[PDB]
């Protein structure tokens, strides 16, 4: 669904890291991650 | 037996063009986009800015 | 007497490859050589 | 680290987690083998399946789920049909002698030859996820297995993780038309022992989705596929501020604490927004209004029980896709001014708001492709008349001891039926205790 | 580099794949766009150091 | 040279300075990878308010990260300005908020707290002169309430001689994400009194009213109500960061606006906004800058200055003006407004003028008022907060967190004892 | 020179052995010949200067065919012609048969074979005696056995793998008489008696390997891949590494409380692998959960008293590490007071080998030897047969008859007696 | 000229010993073959501390490698700096420590002890002037703690005037590799006390958090931990090893952290450490390391310094830097935490710089800290020896190689009766 966030995403205050490029909002939760838990 | 050599020939071309479909996705995953990944950013286009 | 010579290169060697296999983190936890279990099945299977 | 566990229970619960199984799948993208074709290459990236799915060596995505029915066939399907690479052969629990309509059977005889499996599945499960915020649990308040090894599920659960939050999903009998004769029984029963266990419990009334499946999907003869298909788009959208990012990213532990006011008061209605069949999505516009205000309509609730005989207490507004913060205060602000929608004295503030950014990704099927929705959950008094009518019947039924003599002989005492009538009556004088207005 | 070396290597494929597709253009665009940027920089270099 | 260490608490306070950091970074030329590329040897004159200076030319923005929600930090570290902060000050715990001021502040956040102090020591002692700190925060819902409070109440037992400025967004009236928001308030309030010394209340009302009658905007978001928001935070400190006539810093406007400890909070406001039809219409002026100012539709509190009498006015100017426009402008709204104004402080309204304006813009201009109409903000929620007390509603989790209906109770009694003398003094 | 005699003794231990030394020829790449097709192979093989590895064992049984399999097998020119002791008559299910009748010539040219193969060990670390607990010769020469060994190699250690009789299954009916006399044989004759038991390792094939029908060979293969986690460290290299002394250090609390109960991780079934993480965390887990143990006893009737957790593959201490926290703050495993830190680790890097049979290729692996006091469950139900029996007196003319007094069969019990007792008080909480 | 014999025992002390000498061969410029190919004069200026010279100028490492197991020798000898040891340096023994204190101390260790002692005492005779000792070892399980107690008390009466520093592995509470582990630690604890000079107590989980939230690495190995033991080691020689202003051999460490001549015991640590990721936003100069080396997060010991008061602290630096920079840092942290070090030693900081840094950085600070938190270690392993001893669990593997009770009482007591001043002066 194309929308007024999908268009002004990479600017969006609550956007996490756009590693994909569907979609901007996927969850890329690698930077809060501690570091005993991480791959 | 018809009906058995068709399927046959079917199943033959569906192999073939399954290593098509998979070595075109080799092609555009792995040479592609693995080289296209180290684009410089947008301060390095603007010339360290 | 190259022996002991050589099994200090041994140790060398078998010690490259926990650099590399054991540095991927993605490898020293889930690890699975799918191609030998690949196989153990489809061994079974023919059992 | 945002992961739920989720346990199937029943022939419902069962086939209600295939259904929501499918559309986790098809949301997240990973293929009925379990197999994500999207991350071969520039992988080491998404993250929103850790909610759903763990990631094990062949780059294979396990559902952290677990099927538990006490007879088989069920379970069958989805180890013969398109299913069965996706989840572990030691999830799928069956037993082997049916529970037959009998919360006896299901909690006193045959729940004790799985309940050690079920939860050493559900032990590991949760060893396997670092922060566990909660369990759903889908079931039905009818047949015996989703009834008698639902209660048991929960007693042992309330043991071992009783800091853990249990959300319930949970199939309530028809008040008018039904589909057997000891569902009252079982029901009232069961509710009376998940009162205290369940932290926040669903209900869906089936001939309420055949009501809205008649009107809004235009299908005159639906079937258990649809009705867990939309059950599986509200759970979809529950779980969705825990999958991707909004501007109000809207979490269990904050429906928990906006939905229920007091301990006791945890049962709330859940409406969807678009049950659109692709011949109504070119004449509606399906704008933030229309779908907050077809959420509050009394003929899209999935309980039969009419909200104008109720007050609410808190609703929580949970909108998905192309929604904007000025088109949901608009639309929270003309149900506030429309006066068929009362609200109790008490609770001047008596909504939240949720924003999610990804909107639904649509099974090939019933519903349409729309670019927003919205799941309304509404604490509301109003159930009070559904929790009536089953126990009009069940003191129909109980006058005379019928149908007692297979429950008492299988193993369950007869002052069960007396506590379960006499804890709901007492559920529903508190009902209206918290509904009246303050006068002091 | 990169979009010639993409181009060159999308170039082939087996039969029943080849197509002028929503790849092949963009490749071409992207091509032609950095080749504007390139004169036009070497104009503006000149201006600048004139 | 000073310098303020920045907090920000909550998702609305993390990103408001998320927006708060890229304008300022915008005026002192800092582009997202932290090196400096401007025009003016005037920007890094007073870059030691905000910006640390690193090895190789690099300036990370002094300030630390807190929430309780592990995807905050992540949205702020991967937002437009992402690569600019410390990965060490995105201080977080993987737990939940739960819009809970008990699960703020008797819990998690408790035993989050002491990292987040540590964070905050080490750029406090990285110091010679610090001005204070400046705390970023909502009190309706969690972490900026609980982990908000708790942070400015330890913070100011620390460091007891230092300025404080909190920007607070309180609940509002009309709509209400949240369903809590009158009891964090209310627990939020009471630790806001008699610890801070410059507390902005900004409301989401007039956030929205600005951006639909004044800005005329389609779609406004959250995004440009931060932006709202990051208007006064850059008009505020600005004396301190660039020269000017009649300079006036955090301290400076302290003195002038708080004549009593128990009074301090403000309403918010910035003037050289129109909407993007009305642009070419505009005759940009300080007697249209002193217009927009004093009229109650720019002000971001959901407060009408038409129901109490102003007790102090502060506007910090950013231009090349002529002083004498200044002066007299601000006489002339005090001798126009006469009943507006209280009589017991003669010109009760305060100047300060930076010379360079905000980048792009002639000529900005800030407001702060401290005025009796501060009355209705704290009033509705206490009446929501008693409505909502009576009846015992969304309280067994509070008291399940370790708290007591007297803490409760003597919230209340502290939201009146704040609302009783901005009774008083709207009453001679 | 980490040498490690292996005595096999009886049907039970020729098995169990050649699953053993099967599991070892591959593990040290070695045909079934001898000949390799660097030194990580002198704890179990010799060099005859030719290239010829003969291996370092005793397989012994009082009567032949169990033994004449092997020498007419694949593996037959790999053993040594007399390695392979084999007597010719049964020893009849009989404690004293095996023990004072048809042992008592045999026993002789098993000691001499010991020490010719005692005498081309630099260093022997320990002997290692697998043995059932029903038998003949598998109870009467083991004890025979062992107790010569004590006045002779006296300082090595005697570990003792074993077959405890089933605690319902069983395949004999004067097993109960055979295992209880067995008991001051394995209590103040060995050094860790580990003991293992078939209808346990029924269920871990039938749950976990999916063979619904296990024969005894998807069983030896078992109790083979333990063996050679507790005989890693002294042959492939590792980090944190743990030889026999110190396991036995870091697990026998006092001197008559040595009866570890093993449990391995990995045993999937290459198809519920790919379902599966198989990491450090989930190994350390199944070792701790009751429908794994190698003994049916439930983990959770009684108190830790030690553990000796002997990881290998690609494990590294960050991992155990963790693995332990979790495993230390779980209500369940109740650890005694008089053993704070109660986990001793070894890590090795040799992966675990694959002889084409059942349990998948695992990359991470993980042994467990802990010192539960739930093993008088067993140890109980047994001398409740035993005294169902030995009240009737049945079967005890047998034992008379091949040379034994009543006394023997009455003072076993009352050591068992002590045993238990121990194994029973050692855990209930302290008083003072 | 002087020198320093080093000594390691045990598989830990091997490699911890092992990563010492890659990482000083690799300072000083001496390839795995054992020549100089380096740069400057000054590395071969000082060499004659831990290199003896042979023919071709193939310098040979002072070192004692002791085992009591023939494998760790063959590791290290496959090491990267594995052909650069004296053969007859390697000393081992066809046995087997077993974990065990006793089987390390009353035994075959004892039986091993004298050609240990022959290959040391020409080492230390193949001389003129001899600094003293460094041990590594592990304090919990054999050989290490076993043997090399014993190595300890044989080269203290042999050698009484010269410094040994036993650089040693404490145990920890929270995850322990080892069952007898508080009895070998409470036995070796015993003879550490008055024995040696400098005592350096570096635990596993104070160098794995280090690896966690500081240097943020996802891999933590033992490597990584014998690295950070070997910085420490090299920031503690290296004022005898290169030239600089203030310069602090070890002598006038020890003269400046022994008041009295049981409190010896440190928590050391190095401290330019900085992840990957975070290292290009510092801004590495004196203040940021004084921060570094004086957070309680950057101690290798599991001690926190804020539950005890500072006896004695000394900041070794490397590096061109300023003298003004480091006084005030050394000043500003004493006046400003007043309470967490000891008013009767006035200026209790000692300061030591040399000019030359380690490689690939410019400033490095090593630490050195007599703190009064020492005394957690040892009521620690006291609790967990007084839990395993009053059962006699474990004990009969000691008294079957030798020892007996009173040994064992008597090592818990002089573990009370060092526990006992430290806090003595911990309160004053
Ligand atoms: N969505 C959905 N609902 C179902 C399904 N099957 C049954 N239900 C509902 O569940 C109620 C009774 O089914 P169950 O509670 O699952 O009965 P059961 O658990 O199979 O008990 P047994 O018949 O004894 O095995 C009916 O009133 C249905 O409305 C299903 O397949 N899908
Ligand atoms: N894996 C495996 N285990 C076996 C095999 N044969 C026997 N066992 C085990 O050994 C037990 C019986 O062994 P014993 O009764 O002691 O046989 P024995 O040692 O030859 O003694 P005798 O009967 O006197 O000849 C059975 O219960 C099995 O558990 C085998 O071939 N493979
Ligand atoms: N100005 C502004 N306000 C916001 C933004 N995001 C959220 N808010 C406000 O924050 C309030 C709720 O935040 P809260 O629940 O306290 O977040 P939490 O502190 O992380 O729990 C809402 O009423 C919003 O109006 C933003 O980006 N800008
Ligand atoms: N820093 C560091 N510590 C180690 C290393 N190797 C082992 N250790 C520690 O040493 C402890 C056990 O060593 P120990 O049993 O005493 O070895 P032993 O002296 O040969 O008996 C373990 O808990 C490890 O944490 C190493 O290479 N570096």
């Amino acid at each position: 669904p194309e929308t007024f966030w999908i268009q002004r995403a990479p600017q969006l205050p609550g956007v996490s890291n756009i590693r994909t490029l569907d979609t901007p909002f996927r969850k890329n939760c690698s930077f809060s991650t501690p570091v005993p838990l991480s791959l | 037996e018809q009906s058995l050599r068709n399927l046959e020939d079917t199943r033959m071309n569906l192999e073939k063009d399954l290593a098509v479909k998979t070595n075109s996705l080799f092609i555009n995953r792995q040479k592609c986009m693995t080289h296209r990944a180290c684009y410089p950013t947008v301060l390095q286009l603007a010339g360290y800015q | 007497d190259p022996k002991e010579a050589a099994a200090i290169e041994a140790r060398r060697n078998r010690e490259k490859e926990r650099q590399s296999r054991f540095l991927n983190v993605r490898t020293r936890v889930m690890g699975v050589d799918v191609e030998a279990l690949n196989s153990q099945v489809e061994e079974r299977k023919l059992q | 680290q945002r992961e739920c566990i989720s346990v199937h229970v029943g022939q419902a619960g069962v086939q209600i987690g295939n259904a929501c199984w499918e559309l986790y799948c098809l949301e997240h993208g990973i293929q009925p083998d379990g197999q994500m074709p999207s991350d071969k290459t520039i992988g080491g990236g998404d993250d929103s399946f850790n909610t759903f799915f763990s990631e094990t060596g062949a780059g294979k995505h396990v559902p952290r789920a677990v099927f538990v029915d006490l007879e088989p066939t069920v379970i069958d399907e989805v180890r013969t049909g398109t299913y069965r690479q996706l989840f572990h052969p030691e999830q799928l629990i069956t037993g082997k002698e049916d529970a037959a309509n009998n919360y006896a059977r299901g909690h006193y005889t045959i729940g004790k030859e799985l309940i050690d499996l079920v939860l050493d599945r559900i032990r590991k499960l949760a060893d396997q996820c670092t922060g566990l915020q909660g369990f759903l649990i889908f079931h039905s308040f009818g047949g015996g297995t989703g009834s008698g090894f639902t209660s048991l599920l929960m007693e042992r659960l309330s043991v071992d993780y009783g800091k853990k939050s249990k959300l319930e999903f949970s199939i309530y009998p028809a008040p008018q038309v039904s589909t057997a004769v000891v569902e009252p029984y079982n029901s009232i029963l069961t509710t009376h022992t998940t009162l205290e266990h369940s932290d926040c419990a669903f209900m869906v009334d089936n001939e309420a989705i055949y009501d809205i499946c008649r009107r809004n999907l235009d299908i005159e003869r639906p079937t258990y596929t649809n009705l867990n298909r939309l059950i599986s788009q509200i759970v979809s959208s529950i779980t969705a501020s825990l999958r991707f990012d909004g501007a109000l990213n809207v979490d269990l532990t904050e429906f928990q604490t906006n939905l229920v006011p007091y301990p006791r008061i945890h049962f709330p209605l859940a409406t969807y927004a678009p049950v659109i069949s692709a011949e109504k999505a070119y004449h509606e516009q399906l704008s933030v209004a229309e779908i907050t205000n077809a959420c509050f309509e009394p003929a899209n609730q999935m309980v039969k029980c009419d909200p104008r005989h109720g007050k609410y207490m808190a609703c929580c507004l949970l909108y998905r896709g192309d929604v904007v913060p000025k088109d949901v205060n608009a639309a929270i602000a003309a149900i506030k001014t429309k006066r068929s929608i009362q609200f109790v004295d008490w609770c001047p503030t008596g909504f939240k708001v949720g924003i999610n950014y990804q909107p639904p990704t649509v099974v090939p099927g019933d519903l349409a492709k729309v670019q927003r929705a919205v799941c309304m959950l509404s604490n509301t008094t109003a159930i009070a008349e559904a929790w009536a009518r089953l126990d009009h019947k069940f003191d129909l039924m109980y006058a005379k001891r019928a149908f007692v003599h297979w429950y008492v002989g299988e193993g369950m005492e007869e002052g069960e039926f007396s506590e379960a009538r006499e804890d709901m009556a007492a559920l529903e004088k508190d009902y209206e205790e918290v509904g009246m207005d303050s006068v002091e | 580099s990169i979009a010639t070396d993409n181009l060159q290597c999308q170039e082939r494929r087996q039969h029943p794949d080849l197509v002028r597709d929503w790849v092949e253009m963009e490749l071409l665009k992207e091509a032609e766009l950095i080749r504007n940027i390139q004169e036009l920089l070497k104009r503006t270099i000149m201006q600048a150091v004139n | 040279m000073r310098e303020i260490v920045h907090l920000q608490a909550g998702q609305c306070g993390n990103q408001i300075g998320a927006k708060f950091w890229e304008v300022i970074s915008d005026e002192h030329g800092i582009d997202p990878t932290g090196t400096y590329h401007g025009d003016s040897d005037l920007q890094l004159e007073r870059i030691n308010v905000y910006y640390n200076e690193a090895t190789g030319g690099k300036y990370v923005p002094r300030a630390v990260l807190v929430d309780l929600e592990p995807g905050t930090m992540d949205s702020v570290r991967s937002g437009p300005f992402g690569q600019i902060f410390r990965p060490d000050n995105f201080v977080f715990g993987q737990s939940g908020a739960g819009n809970n001021w008990a699960k703020g502040h008797y819990t998690e956040g408790a035993e989050l707290v002491d990292s987040v102090l540590d964070v905050v020591r080490k750029e406090a002692e990285s110091c010679d002169c610090l001005q204070g700190f400046q705390l970023t925060h909502s009190l309706g819902g969690g972490t900026g309430s609980g982990m908000g409070t708790l942070l400015i109440s330890k913070i100011r037992e620390e460091y007891p001689d230092r300025i404080m400025n909190t920007f607070s967004v309180v609940p509002s009236p009309k709509v209400s994400d949240t369903v809590v928001e009158p009891y964090n308030a209310t627990l939020s309030v009471h630790q806001l009194v008699e610890n801070t010394d410059e507390t902005y209340c900004i409301d989401n009302e007039a956030l929205y009213d600005i951006c639909f009658r004044t800005l005329k905007l389609t779609t406004p978001t959250y995004g440009d109500l931060n932006h709202l928001v990051s208007a006064t935070m850059s008009g505020v400190t600005t004396c301190l960061r660039f020269p000017g006539q009649l300079n006036a810093d955090l301290r400076k406007l302290a003195v002038n606006m708080v004549p009593f400890p128990r009074l301090h909070f403000f309403m918010p406001g910035f003037a050289p906004l129109t909407s993007r039809g009305s642009q070419q219409y505009r005759a940009l002026t300080v007697p249209e800058l002193t217009q927009q100012m004093f009229d109650a539709k720019n002000m971001m509190a959901a407060c009408d200055p038409r129901h109490g009498r102003y007790l102090t006015v502060a506007a910090v100017f950013r231009g090349r003006m002529s002083m004498k426009e200044v002066d007299e402008q601000m006489l002339n709204v005090q001798n126009k407004n006469s009943s507006y104004f209280v009589e017991w402080i003669p010109n009760n309204v305060k100047t300060a003028v930076c010379d360079i304006p905000p980048r792009g813009l002639k000529m900005s201009a800030t407001f702060i008022g401290n005025s009796t109409a501060i009355q209705e903000l704290f009033k509705r929620i206490s009446e929501q907060f008693t409505a909502m007390f009576r009846r015992k509603a969304f309280l067994h989790w509070y008291t399940g967190e370790g708290m007591d209906e007297m803490e409760f109770t003597e919230a209340e009694s502290n939201m009146n004892d704040l609302g009783n003398p901005v009774v008083t003094r709207g009453a001679c």
